[PDB]
């Protein structure tokens, strides 16, 4: 911060690429709800036993735990104890979301949302 | 945003400290002498003697 | 100011810098719905019997 740089050289001012999210024309439905853990931006959320917004994870206990169903795509980041507004409707991008491991291909990501208002489709 | 967050600048907040004159108020007389030193002469004449 | 003997050269004083603050506003959206369940019943400033 203190000193200047006297020598000759180059550098990047920066680089930028847009982030597109919507893939279609379904209506957009949102509700806030109390979070339960750390939540990124556009990470798929679930609901735990207590009713908090745990970010989504399959392979959860025996019995399929209620974390296994996935409900909403988060919209703005928050912490455990900060309630989160999330999308409950619409048609969203396939790649701009925040997934996790073992859920890689196109087919499994739509098999997450085979039923709801939320639909997951590719861009072009 | 994009490459960098845009801004508007508002005015600079300049706190300026001073140290005003309180003990110089009893030192009013100025001497600008080119010699070396300043000499004084104090004389006490005690008179109150029986 | 530093006391320097009149032969020697003198001391050198350092300087200071400055800081910044950036802020960003919040955003607000209240709304309503107007179904026929709220238009049809009687407002109080209206006579009895007929409307």
């Amino acid at each position: 911060t203190s000193l200047p740089n006297y020598l000759a050289g180059n550098g990047d001012l920066g680089s930028w690429e847009p982030t597109q999210i919507f893939a279609g024309e379904a209506d957009i439905v949102t509700e806030g709800g109390a979070a339960g853990a750390d939540i990124e931006i556009y990470q798929v959320i679930a609901k735990n036993a207590a009713g908090a917004m745990v970010p989504h994870d399959p392979t959860a206990t025996e019995v399929p735990a209620p974390q296994s169903v996935a409900i909403g795509i988060a919209a703005q980041p928050a912490k455990s104890g900060q309630n989160v507004p999330y999308y409950i409707g619409g048609v969203f991008n396939h790649a701009a979301l925040g997934w996790h491991a073992s859920l890689d291909t196109l087919a499994k990501r739509q098999a997450v949302f085979d039923r709801t208002n939320i639909h997951i489709g590719n861009l072009y | 945003a994009g490459l960098y967050t845009t801004y508007q600048l508002l005015e600079v907040q300049r706190k300026l400290k001073t140290l005003p004159a309180f003990f110089l108020q009893w030192f009013p007389r100025q001497i600008n002498f080119q010699e070396d030193m300043i000499a004084f002469d104090k004389v006490i004449q005690d008179v109150t003697r029986v | 100011a530093p006391f320097v003997a009149p032969n020697v050269q003198g001391r050198v004083i350092k300087e200071s810098g400055y800081n910044t603050k950036t802020f960003k506003p919040a955003y607000v959206k209240p709304k309503h719905v107007i179904d026929p369940n709220m238009i049809i019943p009687r407002q109080p400033g209206e006579a009895l019997g007929t409307g």
